[PDB]
Order: C-alpha cells, then structure tokens, then sequence
C-alpha cells in the first residue's frame, strides 16, 4: 500500500 | 454548494 | 487516476492543485467555502505551499488560474500517520478564492447522510494515469 | 509524470465489510472504499474529492487517502470518510  | 456552472459530463 | 477521461474544463471547480514552492503539483483538494480548502492530512501541507484554484491543463500559460497562499494548516487531531485513518486537513486561506463559473464549493454531508455500497460516485483528480 | 489535463472516472462504493476482503484489519470505520471496477485513485490525486450525487447536488463523500502501490484496477482505493468527519469540520470553521 502506498499513500496517494 | 455542488451545482457546477458548467455542467460535467461522464 | 488510471483508466480515466479528460474532464471538461471548469466541470470540476471545487477542485484544487496543492503546489509546491517549485511548481510540482503534489496532491489535490477540495474549496468548501471561499475560504477554506479541505484535504488529506498525509499530504503534508506547509504555509510555504499554494492552492491553485480554477486550473484544468497544467501546461498551459493562458488560464485564468487563482494561486492562493495559505495562512494556517488544521490538521485533525485524530489523524493517524501509522494507519493512515482520520486522514483530513483543513487550510485556511489568506487570500479567499474568488467564485466565478470555474470556481465554487462541493457540499459536505450531514453526519447522518447514507451512501448505499453499489452507488456510482465520481473521482477527480491530477494523478498518474499509468504506474 | 502527472498528466497535464484533470481526470475524471466514475466507480462504485463498496461496503467496508467486504472492502476487508481486499485490506484486512487495515479499514477503519474513519475510511470508505471505492472502485475495483477498472479504474483506479494514483499517486497525485490524493486529497482530492471523491463525490456522489444527493438531491441534485455534488456532495464530498470521500478524500483520495491511500491503496494500491501499483494502482491497480482490480482493487478498491481507500478515502477517508467525510461523513465521519465533518464534525470536526464543521468545529473547525466555526472557532476560527
């Protein structure tokens, strides 16, 4: 998971 | 609030 | 957004550009007033960044383009780094927007307000179209 | 990298219970889950406005928070919840  | 005046279209 | 469309110019006008000192367009936002723009808390925003309010290309010159600066940065208490949750900041503006047709506010819910799983919402944004 | 032009897609919300299929213990009642339907939220649109029609009118459901490293299409993205959250933002403009 990333931040977007 | 959250009627554009030009209208998006989808 | 990956598998998007191009948006109609000014069809969008609650919708902002967060821009560093640079010019990098970093996240995006949303004007709840002419005052006010809400956006997520992981962003990161300083009071040395601008909101740009009323852009559709970012490559063009010719665009009547509102760049604000940001007097104050409300993050929400609750906001979580390690889980991400509560991720919501507020920014004040020092210069309020000015409305026009390409610049407006989007509506914020009642608390009690439902949302059925299965409606079909809209998503906006300057994000990579392709990873 | 970003494009120039702002973007646009249509997607569905999902329900957090079956959102958890996808993300596990990683979906808090302070989040809601939309797409897996061949579109996808990336990085650069996070903080930007996830909406839904009510009475005619836009209103801001969600806030691009996180998802998919790869931004992948068959997985949903995850906003922060504004309905969760509009108390405190509601306090906020009221006190300053």
């Amino acid at each position: 998971s990333w931040p977007w | 609030c959250g009627v554009p005046a030009i209208q998006p279209v989808l | 957004i990956v598998n998007g469309e191009e948006a109609v110019p000014g069809s969008w006008p609650w919708q902002v550009s967060l821009q560093d000192k640079t010019g990098f367009h970093f996240c995006g936002g949303s004007l709840i007033n002419e005052n006010w723009v809400v956006t997520a808390a992981h962003c990161g925003v300083t009071t040395s960044d601008v909101v740009v309010a009323g852009e559709f290309d970012q490559g063009s010159s010719s665009e009547k383009i509102q760049k604000l600066k940001i007097a104050k940065v409300f993050k929400n208490s609750k906001y979580n780094s390690l889980t991400i949750n509560n991720d919501i900041t507020l920014l004040k503006l020092s210069t309020a927007a000015s409305f026009s047709q390409t610049v407006s506010a989007v509506c914020l819910p009642s608390a009690s307000d439902d949302f059925a799983a299965g409606t079909t919402c809209v998503t906006t944004g300057w994000g990579l179209t392709r990873y | 990298n970003t494009p120039d032009r702002l973007q646009q897609a249509s997607l569905p919300l999902l329900s957090n219970t079956n959102c958890k299929k996808y993300w596990g213990t990683k979906i808090k009642d302070a989040m809601i889950c939309a797409g897996a339907s061949g579109v996808s939220s990336c990085m650069g649109d996070s903080g930007g406005p996830l909406v839904c029609k009510k009475n005619g009118a836009w209103t801001l459901v969600g806030i691009v928070s996180w998802g998919s490293s790869t931004c992948s299409t068959s997985t949903p993205g995850v906003y922060a919840r504004v309905t969760a959250l509009v108390n405190w933002v509601q306090q906020t403009l009221a006190a300053n």
